[PDB]
Protein backbone atom coordinates (compact mmCIF):
# COMPACT_ATOMS: atom_id res chain seq x y z
CA UNK A 1 0.00 0.00 0.00
CA UNK A 2 2.84 2.40 0.82
CA UNK A 3 4.54 1.91 -2.56
CA UNK A 4 1.27 2.11 -4.50
CA UNK A 5 0.18 5.28 -2.68
CA UNK A 6 3.63 6.83 -3.06
CA UNK A 7 3.41 6.53 -6.83
CA UNK A 8 -0.36 7.07 -7.23
CA UNK A 9 -0.67 10.11 -4.94
CA UNK A 10 2.51 11.82 -6.08
CA UNK A 11 2.85 15.54 -5.46
CA UNK A 12 4.01 16.16 -9.04
CA UNK A 13 1.05 14.22 -10.45
CA UNK A 14 -1.43 16.34 -12.37
CA UNK A 15 -4.72 17.04 -10.60
CA UNK A 16 -6.79 13.84 -10.81
CA UNK A 17 -10.05 13.57 -8.87
CA UNK A 18 -9.81 9.86 -8.10
CA UNK A 19 -10.41 8.42 -4.63
CA UNK A 20 -9.06 5.07 -3.44
CA UNK A 21 -11.20 2.50 -1.62
CA UNK A 22 -9.38 -0.44 -0.04
CA UNK A 23 -11.37 -3.61 0.63
CA UNK A 24 -9.83 -6.18 2.95
CA UNK A 25 -11.13 -8.63 5.54
CA UNK A 26 -8.06 -8.32 7.78
CA UNK A 27 -8.27 -5.22 9.96
CA UNK A 28 -5.31 -2.82 9.60
CA UNK A 29 -2.65 -2.50 12.27
CA UNK A 30 -1.26 0.71 13.79
CA UNK A 31 1.09 1.48 10.89
CA UNK A 32 -1.61 1.01 8.24
CA UNK A 33 -3.99 3.07 10.37
CA UNK A 34 -1.45 5.90 10.51
CA UNK A 35 -0.81 5.66 6.76
CA UNK A 36 -4.55 5.79 6.03
CA UNK A 37 -4.89 8.75 8.40
CA UNK A 38 -2.13 10.61 6.55
CA UNK A 39 -4.25 10.30 3.37
CA UNK A 40 -7.65 10.60 5.05
CA UNK A 41 -8.87 13.00 2.34
CA UNK A 42 -8.12 10.56 -0.52
CA UNK A 43 -8.06 7.02 0.95
CA UNK A 44 -10.81 5.01 2.64
CA UNK A 45 -10.71 1.47 4.02
CA UNK A 46 -13.49 -1.09 4.43
CA UNK A 47 -13.50 -4.50 6.08
CA UNK A 48 -14.94 -7.13 3.78
CA UNK A 49 -14.24 -9.81 1.22
CA UNK A 50 -14.14 -9.57 -2.56
CA UNK A 51 -15.78 -12.99 -2.82
CA UNK A 52 -18.87 -11.67 -0.98
CA UNK A 53 -21.22 -9.77 -3.33
CA UNK A 54 -22.62 -7.74 -0.42
CA UNK A 55 -19.16 -6.28 0.19
CA UNK A 56 -18.82 -5.60 -3.54
CA UNK A 57 -22.09 -3.67 -3.37
CA UNK A 58 -20.74 -1.80 -0.33
CA UNK A 59 -17.71 -0.33 -2.13
CA UNK A 60 -19.83 0.46 -5.23
CA UNK A 61 -17.84 -1.79 -7.57
CA UNK A 62 -20.55 -1.24 -10.21
CA UNK A 63 -19.52 2.42 -10.56
CA UNK A 64 -15.78 2.12 -9.85
CA UNK A 65 -13.37 3.10 -12.59
CA UNK A 66 -11.12 0.09 -11.98
CA UNK A 67 -10.24 -2.72 -9.59
CA UNK A 68 -6.59 -3.33 -8.72
CA UNK A 69 -5.60 -6.67 -7.19
CA UNK A 70 -2.29 -6.93 -5.32
CA UNK A 71 -0.52 -10.24 -4.72
CA UNK A 72 1.37 -11.71 -1.77
CA UNK A 73 4.93 -11.81 -3.10
CA UNK A 74 6.13 -13.69 0.01
CA UNK A 75 4.05 -16.86 0.22
CA UNK A 76 4.84 -20.55 0.57
CA UNK A 77 2.85 -21.61 -2.52
CA UNK A 78 2.77 -19.07 -5.39
CA UNK A 79 0.28 -21.21 -7.32
CA UNK A 80 -2.27 -21.05 -4.49
CA UNK A 81 -1.89 -17.26 -4.33
CA UNK A 82 -2.34 -16.99 -8.10
CA UNK A 83 -5.43 -19.22 -8.01
CA UNK A 84 -6.92 -17.12 -5.20
CA UNK A 85 -6.36 -13.93 -7.20
CA UNK A 86 -7.87 -15.51 -10.32
CA UNK A 87 -10.91 -16.46 -8.25
CA UNK A 88 -11.16 -12.85 -7.04
CA UNK A 89 -11.14 -11.75 -10.69
CA UNK A 90 -13.89 -14.30 -11.44
CA UNK A 91 -16.00 -12.97 -8.55
CA UNK A 92 -15.60 -9.33 -9.60
CA UNK A 93 -16.39 -10.07 -13.25
CA UNK A 94 -19.41 -12.15 -12.22
CA UNK A 95 -20.74 -9.18 -10.26
CA UNK A 96 -19.91 -6.59 -12.96
CA UNK A 97 -18.52 -7.86 -16.28
CA UNK A 98 -17.55 -4.45 -17.70
CA UNK A 99 -15.24 -3.21 -14.94
CA UNK A 100 -11.55 -2.83 -15.79
CA UNK A 101 -9.27 -5.12 -13.76
CA UNK A 102 -5.52 -4.81 -13.25
CA UNK A 103 -4.17 -7.79 -11.34
CA UNK A 104 -0.79 -9.00 -10.13
CA UNK A 105 0.30 -12.52 -11.09
CA UNK A 106 3.21 -14.29 -9.42
CA UNK A 107 3.94 -17.10 -11.89
CA UNK A 108 3.83 -16.84 -15.66
CA UNK A 109 2.04 -20.12 -16.39
CA UNK A 110 -0.97 -19.08 -14.28
CA UNK A 111 -2.08 -16.04 -16.29
CA UNK A 112 -3.37 -18.36 -19.03
CA UNK A 113 -6.22 -19.08 -16.61
CA UNK A 114 -7.33 -15.48 -17.16
CA UNK A 115 -8.07 -16.39 -20.78
CA UNK A 116 -10.67 -18.90 -19.54
CA UNK A 117 -12.87 -16.02 -18.30
CA UNK A 118 -15.09 -14.76 -21.16
CA UNK A 119 -15.56 -11.38 -19.45
CA UNK B 1 -47.61 -52.53 2.68
CA UNK B 2 -45.91 -49.15 2.93
CA UNK B 3 -45.60 -47.15 -0.27
CA UNK B 4 -43.48 -44.16 -1.24
CA UNK B 5 -45.10 -41.26 -3.09
CA UNK B 6 -44.04 -37.98 -4.68
CA UNK B 7 -46.65 -35.27 -4.18
CA UNK B 8 -47.02 -31.55 -3.61
CA UNK B 9 -48.98 -31.82 -0.34
CA UNK B 10 -49.52 -34.51 2.28
CA UNK B 11 -53.31 -34.15 2.18
CA UNK B 12 -53.61 -35.91 -1.19
CA UNK B 13 -51.42 -38.79 0.02
CA UNK B 14 -54.14 -40.02 2.41
CA UNK B 15 -56.33 -40.88 -0.59
CA UNK B 16 -54.01 -43.84 -1.21
CA UNK B 17 -55.09 -45.15 2.20
CA UNK B 18 -58.77 -44.15 2.01
CA UNK B 19 -59.33 -45.45 -1.52
CA UNK B 20 -62.04 -48.02 -2.22
CA UNK B 21 -63.35 -49.21 -5.57
CA UNK B 22 -66.99 -49.30 -4.41
CA UNK B 23 -67.70 -45.56 -4.09
CA UNK B 24 -64.68 -43.95 -5.77
CA UNK B 25 -64.44 -45.60 -9.21
CA UNK B 26 -67.07 -43.26 -10.66
CA UNK B 27 -65.48 -40.20 -9.03
CA UNK B 28 -63.29 -38.25 -11.46
CA UNK B 29 -62.10 -35.34 -9.31
CA UNK B 30 -59.30 -36.54 -6.99
CA UNK B 31 -60.23 -33.88 -4.41
CA UNK B 32 -63.67 -35.49 -3.99
CA UNK B 33 -62.23 -38.75 -2.61
CA UNK B 34 -63.45 -39.28 0.95
CA UNK B 35 -63.31 -41.87 3.76
CA UNK B 36 -66.64 -43.55 2.99
CA UNK B 37 -66.72 -47.10 4.31
CA UNK B 38 -68.08 -48.82 1.21
CA UNK B 39 -16.35 -71.95 -13.23
CA UNK B 40 -15.18 -68.32 -13.31
CA UNK B 41 -16.19 -65.54 -10.92
CA UNK B 42 -17.95 -62.61 -12.58
CA UNK B 43 -19.95 -61.17 -9.65
CA UNK B 44 -19.39 -60.75 -5.93
CA UNK B 45 -20.55 -63.22 -3.26
CA UNK B 46 -24.04 -61.73 -2.98
CA UNK B 47 -24.24 -61.42 -6.77
CA UNK B 48 -25.21 -57.74 -6.86
CA UNK B 49 -22.02 -56.17 -8.24
CA UNK B 50 -19.66 -56.86 -11.12
CA UNK B 51 -16.45 -58.45 -9.87
CA UNK B 52 -13.03 -59.25 -11.30
CA UNK B 53 -9.87 -60.86 -9.99
CA UNK B 54 -7.56 -58.44 -8.14
CA UNK B 55 -4.96 -56.71 -10.28
CA UNK B 56 -1.86 -54.70 -9.47
CA UNK B 57 -1.91 -50.95 -10.01
CA UNK B 58 0.90 -51.24 -12.57
CA UNK B 59 -1.48 -52.95 -15.02
CA UNK B 60 -4.02 -50.08 -15.02
CA UNK B 61 -1.63 -47.11 -15.17
CA UNK B 62 -1.56 -45.50 -18.62
CA UNK B 63 0.98 -43.08 -20.01
CA UNK B 64 -0.18 -40.08 -22.02
CA UNK B 65 0.83 -41.79 -25.27
CA UNK B 66 -0.79 -45.05 -24.16
CA UNK B 67 -4.00 -43.21 -23.26
CA UNK B 68 -3.93 -41.46 -26.64
CA UNK B 69 -3.51 -44.76 -28.50
CA UNK B 70 -6.61 -46.32 -26.95
CA UNK B 71 -9.98 -44.89 -27.97
CA UNK B 72 -12.31 -43.88 -25.14
CA UNK B 73 -15.90 -42.89 -25.88
CA UNK B 74 -18.92 -42.82 -23.60
CA UNK B 75 -16.69 -43.14 -20.53
CA UNK B 76 -16.41 -41.33 -17.19
CA UNK B 77 -13.42 -39.10 -16.41
CA UNK B 78 -12.84 -38.48 -12.70
CA UNK B 79 -10.46 -35.56 -12.12
CA UNK B 80 -9.06 -35.59 -8.57
CA UNK B 81 -7.13 -32.88 -6.73
CA UNK B 82 -5.46 -35.30 -4.36
CA UNK B 83 -2.15 -35.44 -2.52
CA UNK B 84 0.13 -37.90 -0.76
CA UNK B 85 -0.95 -36.40 2.59
CA UNK B 86 -4.64 -35.60 2.30
CA UNK B 87 -7.88 -37.09 3.57
CA UNK B 88 -9.18 -40.08 1.63
CA UNK B 89 -12.56 -39.46 0.01
CA UNK B 90 -13.64 -43.08 -0.52
CA UNK B 91 -13.72 -43.47 -4.29
CA UNK B 92 -15.33 -46.91 -3.96
CA UNK B 93 -18.61 -45.13 -3.20
CA UNK B 94 -18.35 -43.70 -6.72
CA UNK B 95 -17.45 -46.98 -8.42
CA UNK B 96 -19.83 -49.48 -6.76
CA UNK B 97 -23.04 -47.82 -8.08
CA UNK B 98 -21.47 -47.84 -11.56
CA UNK B 99 -20.77 -51.61 -11.33
CA UNK B 100 -24.16 -52.50 -9.90
CA UNK B 101 -24.89 -55.67 -12.00
CA UNK B 102 -28.17 -54.16 -13.20
CA UNK B 103 -26.06 -53.37 -16.26
CA UNK B 104 -24.64 -55.86 -18.70
CA UNK B 105 -20.88 -55.99 -19.16
CA UNK B 106 -21.09 -54.14 -22.48
CA UNK B 107 -23.17 -51.38 -20.84
CA UNK B 108 -20.55 -50.63 -18.17
CA UNK B 109 -18.83 -47.26 -18.55
CA UNK B 110 -15.04 -47.09 -18.45
CA UNK B 111 -13.71 -45.02 -15.54
CA UNK B 112 -10.46 -43.08 -15.92
CA UNK B 113 -8.98 -41.39 -12.86
CA UNK B 114 -6.87 -38.32 -13.65
CA UNK B 115 -4.75 -37.20 -10.72
CA UNK B 116 -1.73 -37.86 -8.55
CA UNK B 117 -0.63 -41.49 -8.33
CA UNK B 118 0.66 -40.92 -4.78
CA UNK B 119 -2.93 -40.25 -3.74
CA UNK B 120 -4.47 -42.95 -5.94
CA UNK B 121 -2.21 -45.75 -4.69
CA UNK B 122 -3.72 -45.14 -1.25
CA UNK B 123 -7.22 -45.64 -2.72
CA UNK B 124 -6.42 -48.56 -5.02
CA UNK B 125 -6.72 -51.27 -2.36
CA UNK B 126 -10.52 -50.78 -2.37
CA UNK B 127 -10.88 -50.36 -6.15
CA UNK B 128 -8.85 -53.24 -7.59
CA UNK B 129 -11.78 -55.69 -7.85
CA UNK B 130 -13.72 -53.70 -10.48
CA UNK B 131 -13.34 -54.55 -14.19
CA UNK B 132 -12.77 -51.44 -16.33
CA UNK B 133 -10.81 -48.83 -14.35
CA UNK B 134 -7.68 -47.00 -15.51
CA UNK B 135 -5.33 -44.33 -14.16
CA UNK B 136 -3.68 -41.39 -15.92
CA UNK B 137 -1.10 -40.09 -13.42
CA UNK B 138 -1.24 -36.40 -14.25
CA UNK B 139 -3.11 -33.22 -13.36
CA UNK B 140 -6.74 -32.21 -13.96
CA UNK B 141 -5.50 -28.69 -14.80
CA UNK B 142 -3.32 -29.78 -17.75
CA UNK B 143 -4.98 -29.74 -21.17
CA UNK B 144 -2.65 -32.41 -22.58
CA UNK B 145 -3.87 -34.99 -20.06
CA UNK B 146 -7.49 -34.06 -20.81
CA UNK B 147 -6.90 -34.48 -24.55
CA UNK B 148 -5.21 -37.83 -23.93
CA UNK B 149 -8.40 -39.26 -22.36
CA UNK B 150 -10.72 -37.78 -25.04
CA UNK B 151 -12.66 -35.56 -22.66
CA UNK B 152 -14.74 -34.28 -25.59
CA UNK B 153 -16.16 -37.80 -26.01
CA UNK B 154 -16.87 -38.76 -22.39
CA UNK B 155 -20.35 -39.20 -20.94
CA UNK B 156 -19.37 -37.31 -17.78
CA UNK B 157 -16.45 -35.48 -16.20
CA UNK B 158 -16.51 -35.45 -12.39
CA UNK B 159 -14.28 -32.89 -10.69
CA UNK B 160 -13.44 -33.61 -7.04
CA UNK B 161 -11.07 -32.09 -4.49
CA UNK B 162 -9.49 -33.71 -1.45
CA UNK B 163 -7.53 -30.83 0.15
CA UNK B 164 -10.51 -29.25 1.91
CA UNK B 165 -8.98 -29.30 5.41
CA UNK B 166 -5.78 -27.51 4.39
CA UNK B 167 -7.40 -24.29 3.17
CA UNK B 168 -8.46 -22.04 6.04
CA UNK B 169 -10.74 -19.57 4.24
CA UNK B 170 -14.04 -21.23 3.39
CA UNK B 171 -14.78 -19.44 0.11
CA UNK B 172 -11.30 -20.17 -1.30
CA UNK B 173 -11.71 -23.94 -0.88
CA UNK B 174 -13.25 -24.20 -4.36
CA UNK B 175 -10.57 -22.38 -6.36
CA UNK B 176 -9.07 -25.49 -7.97
CA UNK B 177 -12.32 -27.18 -9.05
CA UNK B 178 -13.82 -23.95 -10.40
CA UNK B 179 -10.64 -23.24 -12.37
CA UNK B 180 -10.65 -26.80 -13.68
CA UNK B 181 -14.21 -26.35 -14.92
CA UNK B 182 -13.37 -23.06 -16.62
CA UNK B 183 -10.41 -24.76 -18.26
CA UNK B 184 -12.46 -27.60 -19.77
CA UNK B 185 -15.15 -25.26 -21.09
CA UNK B 186 -12.54 -23.19 -22.95
CA UNK C 1 -25.95 -58.74 4.53
CA UNK C 2 -23.44 -57.23 2.09
CA UNK C 3 -22.77 -54.53 4.69
CA UNK C 4 -21.93 -57.22 7.25
CA UNK C 5 -19.71 -59.10 4.78
CA UNK C 6 -17.78 -55.94 3.91
CA UNK C 7 -17.47 -55.09 7.61
CA UNK C 8 -16.08 -58.55 8.35
CA UNK C 9 -13.62 -58.80 5.46
CA UNK C 10 -12.93 -55.09 4.70
CA UNK C 11 -13.19 -56.02 1.01
CA UNK C 12 -15.50 -57.35 -1.70
CA UNK C 13 -15.40 -61.13 -2.16
CA UNK C 14 -16.07 -62.86 -5.46
CA UNK C 15 -18.31 -65.86 -5.90
CA UNK C 16 -19.68 -68.36 -8.37
CA UNK C 17 -22.94 -67.71 -10.20
CA UNK C 18 -25.98 -69.50 -8.77
CA UNK C 19 -29.67 -69.13 -9.70
CA UNK C 20 -30.32 -67.18 -6.49
CA UNK C 21 -27.61 -64.61 -7.26
CA UNK C 22 -28.73 -64.33 -10.89
CA UNK C 23 -32.28 -63.74 -9.66
CA UNK C 24 -30.87 -61.10 -7.29
CA UNK C 25 -29.38 -59.45 -10.39
CA UNK C 26 -32.87 -58.39 -11.58
CA UNK C 27 -33.64 -54.83 -10.41
CA UNK C 28 -34.51 -51.42 -11.86
CA UNK C 29 -31.98 -48.82 -12.96
CA UNK C 30 -32.06 -45.06 -13.46
CA UNK C 31 -32.02 -43.96 -17.09
CA UNK C 32 -32.77 -41.07 -19.44
CA UNK C 33 -34.62 -41.77 -22.68
CA UNK C 34 -34.99 -39.55 -25.74
CA UNK C 35 -38.16 -39.00 -27.76
CA UNK C 36 -36.44 -38.35 -31.10
CA UNK C 37 -36.46 -41.88 -32.52
CA UNK C 38 -37.84 -44.16 -29.80
CA UNK C 39 -41.16 -46.01 -29.67
CA UNK C 40 -42.64 -42.82 -28.15
CA UNK C 41 -41.39 -40.60 -30.99
CA UNK C 42 -44.89 -39.89 -32.32
CA UNK C 43 -46.21 -39.16 -28.83
CA UNK C 44 -43.39 -36.73 -28.04
CA UNK C 45 -44.41 -34.27 -30.78
CA UNK C 46 -46.93 -32.20 -28.85
CA UNK C 47 -48.45 -35.04 -26.82
CA UNK C 48 -49.22 -35.04 -23.12
CA UNK C 49 -46.94 -36.38 -20.40
CA UNK C 50 -49.64 -38.58 -18.87
CA UNK C 51 -50.11 -40.60 -22.05
CA UNK C 52 -46.35 -41.21 -22.16
CA UNK C 53 -46.38 -42.28 -18.50
CA UNK C 54 -49.29 -44.67 -18.98
CA UNK C 55 -47.93 -46.20 -22.19
CA UNK C 56 -44.44 -46.73 -20.77
CA UNK C 57 -45.75 -48.23 -17.52
CA UNK C 58 -48.25 -50.51 -19.29
CA UNK C 59 -45.92 -51.77 -22.02
CA UNK C 60 -42.37 -51.87 -20.61
CA UNK C 61 -43.06 -51.55 -16.85
CA UNK C 62 -41.16 -48.26 -17.06
CA UNK C 63 -41.68 -45.56 -14.42
CA UNK C 64 -41.21 -42.05 -15.79
CA UNK C 65 -40.75 -39.45 -13.06
CA UNK C 66 -39.36 -36.31 -14.68
CA UNK C 67 -38.36 -34.27 -17.74
CA UNK C 68 -34.87 -33.03 -18.59
CA UNK C 69 -35.90 -30.14 -20.81
CA UNK C 70 -33.73 -27.98 -23.04
CA UNK C 71 -33.47 -24.52 -21.52
CA UNK C 72 -34.16 -22.53 -24.70
CA UNK C 73 -37.15 -24.62 -25.81
CA UNK C 74 -39.93 -22.13 -25.01
CA UNK C 75 -38.24 -19.35 -27.01
CA UNK C 76 -39.46 -18.69 -30.55
CA UNK C 77 -35.99 -17.77 -31.79
CA UNK C 78 -33.53 -20.64 -32.35
CA UNK C 79 -30.67 -21.11 -29.90
CA UNK C 80 -27.43 -23.08 -29.75
CA UNK C 81 -27.56 -23.77 -26.00
CA UNK C 82 -27.55 -27.46 -25.04
CA UNK C 83 -28.21 -26.89 -21.33
CA UNK C 84 -31.21 -28.67 -19.82
CA UNK C 85 -33.07 -28.19 -16.55
CA UNK C 86 -35.08 -30.58 -14.38
CA UNK C 87 -38.89 -30.71 -14.15
CA UNK C 88 -39.93 -33.14 -11.41
CA UNK C 89 -43.25 -35.01 -11.75
CA UNK C 90 -45.13 -32.93 -14.35
CA UNK C 91 -48.95 -33.14 -14.40
CA UNK C 92 -51.03 -35.27 -16.76
CA UNK C 93 -51.75 -32.38 -19.14
CA UNK C 94 -48.11 -31.25 -19.41
CA UNK C 95 -47.11 -30.75 -23.04
CA UNK C 96 -44.10 -32.56 -24.50
CA UNK C 97 -41.62 -31.33 -27.11
CA UNK C 98 -39.47 -33.63 -29.30
CA UNK C 99 -36.25 -32.27 -27.74
CA UNK C 100 -36.95 -33.69 -24.28
CA UNK C 101 -35.34 -36.35 -22.12
CA UNK C 102 -37.34 -38.55 -19.76
CA UNK C 103 -36.11 -39.72 -16.37
CA UNK C 104 -37.18 -43.34 -15.96
CA UNK C 105 -36.67 -46.50 -13.93
CA UNK C 106 -36.08 -49.38 -16.34
CA UNK C 107 -36.35 -53.09 -15.60
CA UNK C 108 -33.57 -55.61 -16.16
CA UNK C 109 -33.80 -57.83 -19.24
CA UNK C 110 -31.51 -60.76 -20.04
CA UNK D 1 -4.32 -69.20 10.84
CA UNK D 2 -2.34 -72.37 10.10
CA UNK D 3 -0.86 -72.56 13.60
CA UNK D 4 -3.24 -73.37 16.45
CA UNK D 5 -3.17 -70.99 19.42
CA UNK D 6 -5.07 -71.85 22.60
CA UNK D 7 -4.61 -70.55 26.12
CA UNK D 8 -2.41 -67.71 24.87
CA UNK D 9 -2.26 -63.95 25.43
CA UNK D 10 -3.18 -61.52 22.66
CA UNK D 11 -1.80 -58.00 23.11
CA UNK D 12 -3.52 -55.50 20.83
CA UNK D 13 -1.49 -52.29 20.49
CA UNK D 14 -2.53 -48.94 19.00
CA UNK D 15 1.02 -47.90 18.20
CA UNK D 16 2.68 -45.75 15.56
CA UNK D 17 6.08 -45.10 14.01
CA UNK D 18 6.23 -41.78 15.92
CA UNK D 19 4.69 -42.40 19.32
CA UNK D 20 5.95 -42.81 22.86
CA UNK D 21 7.29 -46.24 23.75
CA UNK D 22 5.31 -47.96 26.51
CA UNK D 23 7.91 -50.52 27.60
CA UNK D 24 6.38 -53.85 26.63
CA UNK D 25 9.16 -55.72 28.46
CA UNK D 26 7.37 -54.85 31.71
CA UNK D 27 4.49 -56.95 30.38
CA UNK D 28 6.62 -59.88 29.22
CA UNK D 29 9.09 -60.32 32.12
CA UNK D 30 6.41 -61.22 34.74
CA UNK D 31 5.03 -63.78 32.25
CA UNK D 32 8.49 -65.41 31.87
CA UNK D 33 9.28 -65.41 35.57
CA UNK D 34 10.81 -68.95 35.86
CA UNK D 35 8.30 -69.84 38.58
CA UNK D 36 6.54 -71.51 35.65
CA UNK D 37 7.75 -74.53 33.75
CA UNK D 38 8.37 -74.19 30.03
CA UNK D 39 5.14 -76.00 29.18
CA UNK D 40 3.19 -73.64 31.47
CA UNK D 41 4.36 -70.50 29.67
CA UNK D 42 1.65 -68.68 27.72
CA UNK D 43 2.29 -67.72 24.11
CA UNK D 44 2.21 -63.96 23.54
CA UNK D 45 1.02 -62.57 20.20
CA UNK D 46 1.37 -58.84 19.54
CA UNK D 47 -1.21 -57.44 17.12
CA UNK D 48 -0.34 -53.98 15.85
CA UNK D 49 1.86 -51.88 13.62
CA UNK D 50 5.27 -53.34 12.79
CA UNK D 51 6.84 -49.87 12.68
CA UNK D 52 6.18 -49.52 16.41
CA UNK D 53 6.94 -53.14 17.25
CA UNK D 54 10.34 -53.07 15.53
CA UNK D 55 11.21 -50.14 17.80
CA UNK D 56 10.07 -52.18 20.82
CA UNK D 57 11.73 -55.43 19.70
CA UNK D 58 15.27 -54.72 20.91
CA UNK D 59 14.16 -55.38 24.52
CA UNK D 60 11.90 -58.38 23.77
CA UNK D 61 14.05 -60.65 21.59
CA UNK D 62 15.42 -62.76 24.47
CA UNK D 63 12.06 -64.31 25.47
CA UNK D 64 11.06 -67.73 24.12
CA UNK D 65 7.47 -67.76 22.78
CA UNK D 66 6.60 -64.35 21.31
CA UNK D 67 5.09 -63.70 17.88
CA UNK D 68 3.93 -60.69 15.85
CA UNK D 69 0.90 -60.26 13.60
CA UNK D 70 1.53 -56.97 11.77
CA UNK D 71 -2.04 -55.75 11.45
CA UNK D 72 -4.69 -53.75 13.30
CA UNK D 73 -6.55 -54.48 16.55
CA UNK D 74 -9.70 -53.07 14.92
CA UNK D 75 -9.79 -55.62 12.07
CA UNK D 76 -11.82 -58.77 12.69
CA UNK D 77 -9.79 -60.85 10.22
CA UNK D 78 -6.61 -60.38 12.27
CA UNK D 79 -8.48 -61.31 15.46
CA UNK D 80 -9.84 -64.48 13.86
CA UNK D 81 -6.34 -65.32 12.62
CA UNK D 82 -4.96 -65.45 16.19
CA UNK D 83 -7.99 -67.39 17.56
CA UNK D 84 -9.10 -64.67 19.96
CA UNK D 85 -12.03 -66.85 21.06
CA UNK D 86 -9.52 -69.34 22.52
CA UNK D 87 -7.06 -67.00 24.26
CA UNK D 88 -6.67 -66.77 28.02
CA UNK D 89 -6.55 -62.97 27.87
CA UNK D 90 -6.76 -60.09 25.40
CA UNK D 91 -4.94 -56.94 26.54
CA UNK D 92 -5.85 -53.72 24.73
CA UNK D 93 -3.29 -50.91 24.99
CA UNK D 94 -2.88 -47.51 23.36
CA UNK D 95 0.30 -45.51 22.79
CA UNK D 96 -0.99 -42.27 21.20
CA UNK D 97 -2.06 -40.62 24.45
CA UNK D 98 -0.01 -37.44 23.97
CA UNK D 99 -1.41 -36.66 20.50
CA UNK D 100 -5.07 -36.33 21.53
CA UNK D 101 -5.78 -33.01 23.22
CA UNK D 102 -9.20 -33.68 24.76
CA UNK D 103 -8.85 -35.95 27.78
CA UNK D 104 -12.12 -37.88 27.45
CA UNK D 105 -11.51 -38.69 23.77
CA UNK D 106 -8.17 -40.40 24.50
CA UNK D 107 -9.94 -43.74 25.01
CA UNK D 108 -11.95 -43.87 21.78
CA UNK D 109 -9.80 -46.52 20.07
CA UNK D 110 -9.52 -48.97 22.98
CA UNK D 111 -13.22 -48.72 23.84
CA UNK D 112 -14.17 -49.30 20.21
CA UNK D 113 -11.78 -52.25 20.05
CA UNK D 114 -13.46 -53.78 23.09
CA UNK D 115 -16.92 -53.30 21.61
CA UNK D 116 -15.70 -54.92 18.41
CA UNK D 117 -14.42 -58.07 20.11
CA UNK D 118 -17.58 -58.52 22.18
CA UNK D 119 -19.75 -58.42 19.04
Amino acid sequence: VSNFLKDFLHKDRDDVNVEIVFLHNISPNLELEALFKRHFTQVEFYQGSVLNPHDLARVKIESADACLILANKYCADPDAEDASNIMRVISIKNYHPKIRIITQMLQYHNKAHLLNIPS
Amino acid sequence: TLGFFIASDAKEVKRAFFYCKACHDDITDPKRIKKCGCNVKKYDSTGMFHWCAPKEIEKVILTRSEAAMTVLSGHVVVCIFGDVSSALIGLRNLVMPLRASNFHYHELKHIVFVGSIEYLKREWETLHNFPKVSILPGTPLSRADLRAVNINLCDMCVILSANQNNIDDTSLQDKECILASLNIKS
Amino acid sequence: ELEALIAEENALRGGYSTPQTLANRDRCRVAQLALLDGPFADLGDGGCYGDLFCKALKTYNMLCFGIYRLRDAHLSTPSQCTKRYVITNPPYEFELVPTDLIFCLMQFDS
